[PDB]
This record gives structure tokens, C-alpha cells and sequence, in this order.
RNA sequence: CUCUAACUAUAAAAAUCUCUCUUCUC
RNA sequence: GGUGAAAUUCUUGGAUUUAUUGAAGACUAACUACUGCGAAAGCAUUUGCCAAGGACGUUUUCAUUAAUCAAGAACGAAAGUUAGGGGAUCGAAGAUGAUCAGAUACCGUCGUAGUCUUAACCAUAAACUAUGCCGACUAGGGAUCGGGUGGUGUUUUUCUUAUGACCCACUCGGCACCUUACGAGAAAUCAAAGUCUUUGGGUUCUGGGGGGAGUAUGGUCGCAAGGCUGAAACUUAAAGGAAUUG
């Protein structure tokens, strides 16, 4: 079923955009840490792009 | 025709393997096509635990169970509902009836 | 018929037979 | 794929596949300057050794077989050349 | 350790006729032997879990009247090259035995299982019902 | 992965390089590698051995590449070619080997059936040998004969 | 119930009445020296009874004889050999695992390896002792299953014959029960074999008494009290 | 974006079957 | 006991069980898997000896020695035949007690030859993967077994390196598997049963409708059982394959 009401909630709801786009490097740390290798592909791709490396351990336990 | 690629036997690369007898008519099968169920159960049934665990010195006990494998050959296993008679698509399915209960 | 005790008929026949050539010596 | 150039494989990718399957069939194996932690002296050793390699100089087994390359002997030192 | 003298009650449970038949520690020495088959008369349902609660009780009941308080149990198939399986009956007898003033501890299987030898009996195809 | 004899198709084996010349790197005298050829040689040394043996302990990758002909030719040459061919006797040596197990213990059916084998591909490299003429042409392996080619 | 036919081919008695109770007693090597009871025939001249208790073995609970439960899985079978009247002593007999523990060990994807050895004590008592044991899932194991080698099982179990060996021939066989009910050597074992492979679940399993010398009325008497 | 625990327990006997087989073109 | 229910049968000389022992021959449980070895049959306690083989590694050795193969040969499940040895289990024959109209069948008990061996015959099996062997190419995915590769890898543990066991990315070979058709097939299905009308890699052996019939006869091997070889007269419009709906 659907009510015209229903498809008007449904639309501002939908029309609803957040503020600050939850990436914006303003969440989790200034400026994100990623693993090495997609920063040494930024870099490859000469692109300045603000950084934070880190090891990964990359160990699997039994899951 | 075919019926299973598989041969429904299992065997697939051996020449040949040494038989078991069935579980309830004795009728020996190739241990690959012998259709085999892990009978662990607790020694006393769930229903009367409580009844041995009021009514025993050492209190705690273990209470074990008790391990063994059933061979049927496939009569027995489908007349006695180990093995269903499935349908074709169905057939290709090999993974148990989705961990009884989970 | 099965073809295994049409086989066995046969079999015994010959048997007979043969039995018949080596009592007729 | 759909279009290489078997010419010229990534030498990543050349030395990815198998020898005797590259463009070239070439050796996997190489020749090492191994000397003994007694004597200076340099032996040539091959890479795979097979026999139990011993330094002409002094009864000081070098390299022990394997079924892949032999064993060194802990104090030895190796050049690749 | 409040003086619980001890007994195993080693009850053999067939696919017929379960047995109860409780003895000493070194197992030499009977204390009523008394059977399945003793109490009931279809001897169809001599494997049947009546028969086990019957035959237990008065096992029990000689139990008491010799002096026997605590008992290990010996459950048995008939094992061998005989289809491995407890009997049917047998674990009402063990539950009896719970019941019937007897204390009851450490509960064991000894079913005698073969290492692959004495082909079992049938022949090939086996069975044939 | 031909493997006559059984299913087998493996392709164990070795890829020499591309170079036909000597290494670049290679201070060893061509000479020297023959002086030292012919005196493992009168040590006794199959050339298989040689090689094996100059490669492990020395620079001597290939013995076509330094001196420029190969060890069984070198030996020929210098006059201490074996009469019979190496591999041949190889076989010989274990066909007698099985020979000696099979009429030691008899039920052993699979070694009869090696030894049948053993002595297909022998009897199939004598004819290649007679054919090339290494071998004279009344060469011929049985059992007793063999025995002394044994010794 | 009935149904008789009864080809034989009334003198009754109260024959419990007629009986008489003796002591059980375990050696000085276990905890709980006392056992339990026995009902045993009247002793009678002509067939005195401590003529027929002599020989006699019962199978008990190494729970029971060490009040811990961590040696429920045990069992020790312990043979009658001296009667002092109404009570009696026991020599070690035998040793063995309840086989529901044994089976809960056995399990899918891990081969198990057995050592069987016939070892002599350092006293005269010879004996039989097995070995199971069972490879180890490692700490980061994705693969599925963890089969051991041929070549492996050898190894082991010749490091494990070679431990038995070593253990049975030190020392007598009460010593050798002292060394048992710790289960020391299941540790030595896993000592000696954790390089090769990783074998959890270590046990040394039925112990078998074969042979005895004579008697030795001494050390029975030093056993108890 | 963190996981691998439950389980039962049946079979006695039942054999045979006379016809009559007939189109698709708008 | 034994069964769907029962009987035959053993049992107060005490059968059934309850313990210790001991004898015999048997087999090697559970580990046991879409896993391994072998040419196939087949192979499963431990240990030593005997010889053998695959695959992998190899800047080792010879240089066409290669593939299949009429003729010829070796192995060749079980049953069978000789003879000698053993003789547990289980069971053709027979003996039985049931079921039924009959049941000398299926269920039930005893029991001979065999089942296990030691030398010799037998050489057939749905000896099936109902796919001959050797080659080259063609599509995605994983694991798994054997070897060998590289890790600044992990726990290992002997402080630390060494091993071993694992994790990753491999690679070579093996049993296989899953997905798919863009190839085939008549389809069921096949990663070969593809690369076959756009018809040619090398090679052996088989079939030409079904019955007659693997029968007749002659050879040939075998003591025998029988095996290999192998028709015709004649009789029919079908038999057969796969799938569809009832
Ligand atoms: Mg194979
Ligand atoms: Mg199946
Ligand atoms: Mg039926
Ligand atoms: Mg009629
Ligand atoms: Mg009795
Ligand atoms: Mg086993
Ligand atoms: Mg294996
Ligand atoms: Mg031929
Ligand atoms: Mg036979
Ligand atoms: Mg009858
Ligand atoms: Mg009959
Ligand atoms: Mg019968
Ligand atoms: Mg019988
Ligand atoms: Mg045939
Ligand atoms: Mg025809
Ligand atoms: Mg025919
Ligand atoms: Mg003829
Ligand atoms: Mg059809
Ligand atoms: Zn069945
Ligand atoms: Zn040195």
C-alpha cells in the first residue's frame, strides 16, 4: 500500500542530506591512516593528499 | 543413462575397497558407498538426567557419552530414514541438512 | 530371461552332452 | 589477456612463470663464492649442489644435499656471481 | 566416603531380553542375577522398557536386603560382531536403578568391540527381510 | 612425460642457458678442465659423475662449452671410453640386482614384473647401440653372459 | 515368564546369610589405601576362602583412589595378593583408559599414532604399555585437516618406544606407578616430540601386567602400612 | 565489524487378469 | 536363543550371563577422506631386511635411442581343481523349525567342500570411468596430495639462529571438484565426449537391425570346470537410446 502521505515522508526524509559528509577527515583522527600500499599509490599517482601509514599484520587467526 | 556423475559411489581412483557389513541386515557394501552416521549421544537420555543427578554420590560426574559410527547399506538407509529419496536438482546438494539445529 | 541362467542352461547342456561323448567311447 | 606481447612479458611475469616455460628456456640456478669459516680461500659451488662439496683445502663440508639447493655449513660466507 | 558399600549392577542390553545382574567389586560374586525374560510373558517385549523397570526393582529390592547401597554401572550391548547398539530396554532399567534407593556412580560403557575379524553373520547381500 | 613404462608424465629435467660460450666470469683453463676430466676418469668416474662433479666443485658448467666437445668424446679420444656405454651398464647392474632379489625370494610378482621391464628398455637400448655400431653386432644379453658383463 | 521345558538332564538355603565381608586395600602408591568391601563364601577348611580371594582383581576409578577428578578418565585394575582376615591387601594389576574418553579423542581429520611396547621393570615384573597419540591443530592453521606423514609416524614412534623404554626400565613397578599417576611421561613425551610434530592429547594407555617373579611378600608388606 | 553442541524408538502375509484401438483439413 | 511374530535347539549335570585366564585360526576396527601407491587385479597392526618405482630438483650424462603395436609373452578379484598343512568365524550342499494353497525360497537355527595357507593348474568378472594409448591447443574458480621455489611471516624454543609445523604468493606433476557454453552432442551430459561437413596429429582393436547365438562344427589351451577362435540354415518390422506428459 502506499498514500500519498507516505510517499511525502518518504521523500523528505529522502531529501534529507546530512552536514559534513562524514569523511572530511574531521571523524576518526585528522587526516586518515591507511596501509602502505595505497599511499605509495597516491604518491605514485603524484597527488599530495594528506597521509598516515601503518603496518596492517597481515596474520590471519582461525576465523 | 548415468544416473549420478559421481557413480554414486565415491570410489573414483582406487580400483577397489575392502567392504563393510551393514549395520541392521548385515549386507556388506564398499566402505564408499556406505552410508555412515557419528551416534554421539550422552549416555543417559536428557529426559531422565535429572533423576541420576539428585540420586548419585560424586557430585558433578561427567556423565560421558558414547561414541561409535552406524554403516547402513543404502536399503536400510533409505527405508530407515537415514537417507531421503531427493529430487533431481537437489541431488547435486552435498552439504548436510544445514546443521540440524544452529 | 536373465541371461546369466540362459548362460547356465546352455552350460549344463554341454555338460550332458559331453558326458554322453565320453560314456558313448 | 586477448592481447600480449609474448615478446615481451613484465620480467615480474617472466620470472613469475615456470622455466622451461618463459620465452627463453634459462636456469633457474646460479654459482656461489663460498668461502669456509677456516680458510680464506674462494670455492665455486653450484647452487643445487648434488655431492657433499668439500674445500680441496681442509675436510670441511660446505654444503650438504638437499633435494633443493644444498645446505650451507653455518659459517661459510657466499657471493653471488 | 560414608560407608556406600559398592556393587555394579552391569546391565546387558540386548535387542531381546536386557539383563540386570548385579555383583561385587572383583565382579566374582552374584547378587540376583534376575532377568528380563524373568517377569514378563509376551517374550516379544522382553526387550521392553517394562520388563527393564521390573526386573530392576527387584534387583534393587534383593539389593537392599543383602546390604548393597552404591552401585557402578556396566552397560553392555551385544557388542562383538552384533550390531554395536544398546539395547532398547536397557536404559529403563538404568533409570530404575536411579530411582529405586540405590546411589548411583560412575557410569561406564564396555561394550566389547571388535577389531575387524569373525565376518559377520548373514553372508553377502546379509539380511534380507 | 613419455615415460614408457609408466603413466607417469613428469618433466623433471634441467634447461642449460643460452650461451654456448663460457662465462664471462670463468678463470679455469680449458686444458686444465681436460687434465682434470681425464684424471677423475682413471679414478674411474662415469661421465655422468663427472659431470655432476666438476659442476658441484668447480666452475665447469657444461665441458662442450669450455673445451668444446663433450666428456664421453674427450674420453674417447684420450682412449678411456668404457666398453660398454654407461646407462647401459646402469641397467645391466640393476637388471642383475633384480635378478638376484627375484630368485631369492620367489612369490614376489611385481619384481618379476620390473625385472620384464628392465629388460624391455635393455634389450631396446642394445638394439639402438648395435645399430649405431658401439656395440658389436653379436652382443647379446640373456642371463649368464649377463652375469659376467656383471663382474 | 513360563513357557518351560525345563530337560534336566528343594534343599534351598539362605545363601547371604552363609557369607562373609573382607576389606579392600590399595598400595601405599595412591592416595585412598581403602578400596571398598567384598562379599566372599564362608572360609571353611577344605576350600578355605583366603585360598580362593587370592587372585582376585577389581577394576577402580583412579577418581575414586585420588579424590580428584582429572583421573576420571583412568582405570586401574588392581589383583589381590595378600589376606590378613577380614581385610586384604592389592598389587598393581593393570592400568586402562574408560574408552569413552578414548573415543572422544578419536576423531576425524588428525591420524592417530600408537606405540605398542613390551618392556621388562627394573624389577622383575614384565610388562606391556601403549601409546596414543594425536596430531595437534596448530595456533594458525587454515588448512583443514592436519595428517602427519609416514615418514613423521615412524619418528615418533620411535621416540616413543624409546621414552617408554627408558621410563619402565629406570625404575620397580611401584616406583612405576608413582611415575604413572602424575602422567609425567606424557609430558616427557610431548618434550621429546613437539619438534617433529605437534601431538595433542599425549596418553599412555593399557598397562599390561604379564609376568611377576615370585612373590615379594617384603615390598607387598612395605605397599601397606 | 566476533564463533564450531545435540540425540533417538517399526518391517507378518497380498497369486492371477479375456477382448477393443480407432482423422486432422482451414 | 531367536524373530514381524514364533518354533526347532541348550539348559537345577545349571544353561544365559559374572569374573579371571588359556588354545586355535581369523582379520586389522575406530584413523578412513570425493585422500595416497601400483600397469591392472589390488593394497590398511608394529619393526627389520630385501630389492623396485613415481614425481620433484639438476648450467649432470648419450644423442632419436620415440608411439601404438599383428605374432609372441608376464601378472591377472572371487569361485573352482589338485595334492600336503591348519580347521576359529561364516556358510553353497544337505538337516531342520516357521510362512504359504504349495516354498525342498526369502526369516530362523546346525552343518560338509570352500573361506587361511604351501607349490601347481584355472585366466574368466558390470576385470566399469560401460570413455584405448602418445601428442599440441583452447575458460574461470578454488581447495587437496608429492616435490621444489621466495618470504624481514607466525608460533614454535634450545637463550637466539637450525630444523619441524604452519600462513602467504607460487610453480611442476596426481586423484579429483565447482561454475559456465562462448564449443559439442540426440539427449542424459562432457572442460573433454571440444579443437569433426570450416570434414586429415600418430596409431592399434572392435560393430553394421534384432533373434537364432557366443549356439552348431573344426581347431587350440586346460585333468575337469571351461576359456580363445566362430558361423550358417532360418525368423521378424522392429528391438534399442535419451528425454516429455500421464
Ligand atoms: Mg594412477
Ligand atoms: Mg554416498
Ligand atoms: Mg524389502
Ligand atoms: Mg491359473
Ligand atoms: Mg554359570
Ligand atoms: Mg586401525
Ligand atoms: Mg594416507
Ligand atoms: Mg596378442
Ligand atoms: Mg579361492
Ligand atoms: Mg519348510
Ligand atoms: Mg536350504
Ligand atoms: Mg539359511
Ligand atoms: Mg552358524
Ligand atoms: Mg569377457
Ligand atoms: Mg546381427
Ligand atoms: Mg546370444
Ligand atoms: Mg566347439
Ligand atoms: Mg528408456
Ligand atoms: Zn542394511
Ligand atoms: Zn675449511
Amino acid at each position: 500500500i502506499s498514500f500519498k502521505l507516505q510517499e511525502e515522508e518518504r521523500e523528505r526524509k529522502d531529501q534529507y542530506v546530512p552536514d559534513v559528509s562524514a569523511l572530511d577527515l574531521s571523524h576518526s583522527n585528522d587526516v586518515l591512516n591507511v596501509d602502505t600500499q595505497t599511499a605509495e599509490l597516491v604518491n605514485s599517482l603524484g597527488l599530495k593528499l594528506p597521509l598516515s601509514v601503518s603496518s596492517v599484520s597481515a596474520v590471519r587467526d582461525r576465523r | 543413462p548415468k544416473k549420478r556423475a559421481s557413480n554414486g559411489r565415491n570410489k573414483k581412483g582406487r580400483g577397489h575397497v575392502k567392504p563393510v557389513r551393514c549395520v541392521n541386515c548385515s549386507r556388506s557394501v564398499p566402505k564408499d558407498k556406505a552410508i555412515k552416521r557419528m551416534a554421539i549421544r550422552n549416555i543417559v537420555e536428557a529426559a531422565a538426567i535429572r533423576d541420576l543427578s539428585e540420586a548419585s554420590v560424586y557430585a558433578e560426574y561427567a556423565l560421558p557419552k558414547t561414541y561409535n559410527k552406524l554403516h547402513y547399506c543404502i536399503s536400510c538407509a533409505i527405508h530407515a530414514r537415514i537417507v531421503r529419496v531427493r529430487s533431481r536438482t537437489d541431488r547435486r546438494i552435498r552439504a548436510p541438512p544445514q546443521r540440524p539445529r544452529f | 530371461m536373465r541371461a546369466k541362467w540362459r548362460k547356465k542352461r546352455t552350460r549344463r547342456l554341454k555338460r550332458k552332452r559331453r558326458k554322453v561323448r565320453a560314456r558313448s567311447k | 589477456v586477448l592481447v600480449q606481447d609474448l615478446l615481451h612479458p613484465t620480467a615480474a611475469s617472466e620470472a613469475r612463470k615456470h622455466k622451461l616455460k618463459t620465452l627463453v628456456q634459462s636456469p633457474r640456478s646460479h654459482f656461489l663464492d663460498v668461502k669456509c669459516p677456516g680458510c680464506l680461500n674462494i670455492t665455486t659451488v653450484f647452487s643445487h649442489a648434488q655431492t657433499a662439496v668439500t674445500c680441496e683445502s681442509c675436510s670441511t663440508v660446505l654444503c650438504t644435499p638437499t633435494g633443493g639447493k644444498a645446505k650451507l655449513s653455518e659459517g661459510t660466507s657466499f657471493r653471488r656471481k | 566416603d560414608n560407608s556406600q558399600v559398592f556393587g555394579v549392577a552391569r546391565i546387558f542390553a540386548s535387542f531381546n531380553d536386557t539383563f540386570v545382574h548385579v555383583t561385587d567389586l572383583s565382579g566374582r560374586e552374584t547378587i540376583a542375577r534376575v532377568t528380563g525374560g524373568m517377569k514378563v510373558k509376551a517374550d516379544r517385549d522382553e526387550s521392553s522398557p517394562y520388563a527393564a523397570m521390573l526386573a530392576a526393582q527387584d534387583v534393587a529390592a534383593k539389593c537392599k536386603e543383602v546390604g548393597i547401597t552404591a552401585v557402578h554401572i556396566k552397560i553392555r550391548a551385544t557388542g562383538g560382531t552384533r550390531s554395536k547398539t544398546p539395547g532398547p530396554g536397557g536404559q529403563a532399567a538404568l533409570r530404575a536403578l536411579a530411582r529405586s534407593g540405590l546411589r548411583i556412580g560412575r557410569i561406564e560403557d564396555v561394550t566389547p568391540v571388535p577389531s575387524d575379524s569373525t565376518r559377520k553373520k548373514g553372508g553377502r547381500r546379509g539380511r534380507r527381510l | 612425460m613419455g615415460r614408457m613404462h609408466s603413466k607417469g608424465k613428469g618433466m623433471s629435467s634441467s634447461a642449460i642457458p643460452y650461451s654456448r660460450n663460457a662465462p664471462a666470469w670463468f678463470k679455469g683453463s680449458s686444458d686444465g678442465v681436460v687434465e682434470q676430466i681425464i684424471k677423475y676418469a682413471r679414478k674411474g668416474l662415469t661421465p655422468s659423475q663427472i659431470g655432476v662433479l666438476l659442476r658441484d666443485a668447480h666452475g665447469v658448467t657444461q665441458a662442450k662449452v669450455i673445451t668444446g666437445n663433450k666428456i664421453l668424446r674427450i674420453l674417447k679420444s684420450n682412449g678411456l671410453a668404457p666398453e660398454i656405454p654407461e646407462d647401459l651398464y646402469f641397467l645391466i647392474k640393476k637388471a642383475v640386482s633384480v635378478r638376484k632379489h627375484l630368485e631369492r625370494n620367489r612369490k614376489d610378482k611385481d619384481a618379476k614384473f620390473r625385472l620384464i621391464l628392465i629388460e624391455s628398455r635393455i634389450h631396446r637400448l642394445a638394439r639402438y647401440y648395435r645399430t649405431v655400431s658401439v656395440l658389436p653386432p653379436n652382443w647379446k644379453y640373456e642371463s649368464a653372459t649377463a652375469s659376467a658383463l656383471v663382474n | 515368564a513360563v513357557g518351560k521345558n525345563k530337560r534336566l538332564s528343594k534343599r534351598v538355603v539362605d545363601p547371604f546369610t552363609r557369607k562373609e565381608w573382607y576389606d579392600i586395600k590399595a598400595p601405599s602408591t595412591f592416595e585412598n589405601r581403602n578400596v571398598g568391601k567384598t562379599l566372599v563364601n564362608k572360609s571353611v577348611g577344605l576350600k578355605n576362602a583366603s585360598d580362593s580371594l587370592k587372585g582376585r582383581v577389581v577394576e577402580v576409578c583412579l577418581a575414586d583412589l585420588q579424590g580428584s577428578e582429572d583421573h576420571s578418565f583412568r582405570k586401574v585394575k588392581l589383583r589381590v595378593d595378600e589376606v590378613q582376615g577380614k581385610n586384604l591387601l592389592t598389587n598393581f594389576h593393570g592400568m586402562d583408559f574408560t574408552t569413552d574418553k578414548l573415543r572422544s579423542m578419536v576423531r576425524k581429520w588428525q591420524t592417530l599414532i600408537e606405540a605398542n611396547v613390551t618392556v621388562k621393570t627394573s624389577d622383575d615384573y614384565v610388562l606391556r604399555i601403549f601409546a596414543i597419540a594425536f596430531t595437534r591443530k596448530q595456533a594458525n592453521q587454515v588448512k583443514r585437516t592436519s595428517y602427519a606423514q609416514s615418514s613423521h609416524i615412524r619418528q615418533i614412534r620411535k621416540v616413543i618406544s624409546e621414552i617408554l623404554t627408558r621410563e619402565v626400565q629406570n625404575s620397580t613397578l611401584a616406583q612405576l606407578t608413582s611415575k604413572l599417576i602424575p602422567e609425567v611421561i606424557n609430558k616427557e613425551i610431548e618434550n621429546a616430540t613437539k619438534d617433529i610434530f605437534p601431538l595433542q592429547n599425549v596418553h599412555i594407555r593399557k598397562v599390561k601386567l604379564l609376568k611377576q617373579p615370585k612373590f615379594d611378600l617384603g615390598s607387598l608388606l612395605s605397599l601397606h602400612g
